[PDB]
């Protein structure tokens, strides 16, 4: 399983940056990408491919890959951005499967 | 792509359930299909779904017995069915749907959930 | 179904001397910004016969349909070609605002499938049907450098519609240089219209389901 932290903290305006890391055959191999859920709603794709925006996604936000751990970017944080987010890759075994991490509550003081 | 999947159950243990996903706007021919699980609290558990790789499809190693998956082509649902319920079976179930022509790294449109109980 | 691809922009067609003055179409033309693409393919007029030519790389035109108001009030002539066999069809075809031969994907099989109910809705009181090789063959090669053109002759005024065709290498850029089957259909023909193929995927989030694209291609025409 690929490991995340449970909790980050700030007040707006800040950075803040999430982690997700494991092993190499889940994180090294192959691309990442990333999830918001807000409570009580469906999840939604913010990133893909270590870096592409789809459409609408505003600009505070980022990626990056550092060998078999990546990071999110958040800039310029704003009250309404209290949700879970969740790293998810395929798993490269041959025990072949997607794997999704273990997510992070985001809070803002 | 838009999505729209059957509503609750309620049942005894023991039973099996069966949720359906109808998808419109496209053809289900051309997308691949998965499912995913969230239990009150906890992180998603993915449950299976097709591998381009292999055309066929591949089921989540802690379920391989329990599950089926099945399309009704002719009016584009497809169906999950699930055996021997029990009460930690209680969760969310969502479908979600990505690239056929090649393994992608995302699930684009998810639906709006259903959620199953059992009790007593 | 027969989702409305239209196009904004038009432009008076330019002309070229024939070596008489015909007319040069542009079915899908690429824009400055390479975004946007114009599919506009008119309907026109057949006063006694048309002289139909195209240089091509991609099977981008499969066919022709013909006939007087092109609805179920009256028979009509529809021609499409496979990549093996050419299908000639005379029915009561109700065709839609905007025909175009769709080809998608089909997950099951490494295959391509193409289906013809994205050009008409329904079919009734059926009469003549045929079946033959192809007529839009490939050239038997050439290395690129305009690697084909092909040229066809529509005549009807005898009581017979009368296919000519011939198929030849070229050099010369973006102007004509100075270098099949005979069928007993009963009917009145007076407008026709070509008819492309345009392709489909799913590959990036977002997009909408008219993804519907295909590359360059033009055409010119003249009449008897």
């Amino acid at each position: 399983v690929v490991t995340q932290p449970p909790s980050v903290s700030a007040a707006p305006g800040q950075k803040v940056t999430i982690s997700c890391s494991g092993s190499s055959s889940n994180i090294g191999n192959n691309y990442v990408s990333w999830y918001q859920q807000l409570p009580g709603t469906a999840p939604k794709l913010l990133i893909y491919d270590n870096n592409k925006r789809p459409s609408g996604i505003p600009d505070r936000f980022s990626g990056s890959k550092s060998g078999t751990s990546a990071t999110l970017g958040i800039t310029g944080l704003q009250t309404g951005d209290e949700a879970d987010y969740y790293c998810g890759t395929w798993d490269s075994s041959l025990s072949a499967h997607w794997v999704f991490g273990g997510g992070t509550k985001l809070t803002v003081l | 792509v838009q999505l729209v999947q059957s509503g609750a159950e309620v049942k005894k243990p023991g039973a099996s359930v069966k949720v359906s996903c109808k998808v419109s706007g496209y053809t289900l021919t051309e997308l691949s299909m998965h499912w995913v699980r969230q239990a009150p609290g906890k992180g998603l558990e993915w449950m299976g779904g097709f591998d381009p790789e292999d055309g066929e499809t591949i089921y989540a190693q802690k379920f391989q017995g329990r599950v089926t998956m099945t399309e009704d082509t002719s009016t584009d649902t497809a169906y999950m069915e699930l055996s021997s319920l029990r009460s930690e079976d209680t969760a969310v179930y969502y479908c979600a749907t990505g690239p056929a022509v090649r393994r992608g790294s995302w699930f684009d449109p998810w639906g709006q959930g259903t959620l199953v109980t059992v009790s007593s | 179904q027969c989702v409305n691809l239209t196009t904004r922009t038009q432009l008076p067609p330019a002309y070229t001397n024939s070596f008489s003055n015909v007319t040069w179409f542009h079915a899908i033309h690429v824009s400055g910004t390479n975004g946007t693409k114009r599919f506009d393919n008119p309907v026109l007029p057949f006063n006694d016969g048309v002289y139909f030519a195209s240089t091509e790389k991609s099977n981008i035109i499969r066919g022709w349909i013909f006939g007087t108001t092109l609805d179920s009030k009256t028979q009509s002539l529809l021609i499409v070609n496979n990549a093996t066999n050419v299908v000639i069809k005379v029915c009561e075809f109700q065709f839609c605002n905007d025909p175009f031969l769709g080809v998608y994907y089909h997950k099951n099989n490494k295959s391509w499938m193409e289906s013809e109910f994205r050009v008409y809705s329904s079919a009734n009181n059926c009469t003549f049907e045929y079946v033959s090789q192809p007529f839009l063959m490939d050239l038997e090669g050439k290395q690129g450098n305009f690697k084909n053109l092909r040229e066809f002759v529509f005549k009807n005024i005898d009581g017979y519609f009368k296919i000519y065709s011939k198929h030849t290498p070229i050099n010369l850029v973006r102007d004509l240089p100075q270098g099949l089957v005979d069928l007993p259909i009963g009917i009145n023909i007076t407008r026709f219209q070509t008819l492309l193929a345009l392709h489909r995927s799913y590959l990036t989030p977002g997009d909408s389901s008219s993804g519907w694209t295909a590359g360059a291609a033009a055409y010119y025409v003249g009449y008897l």
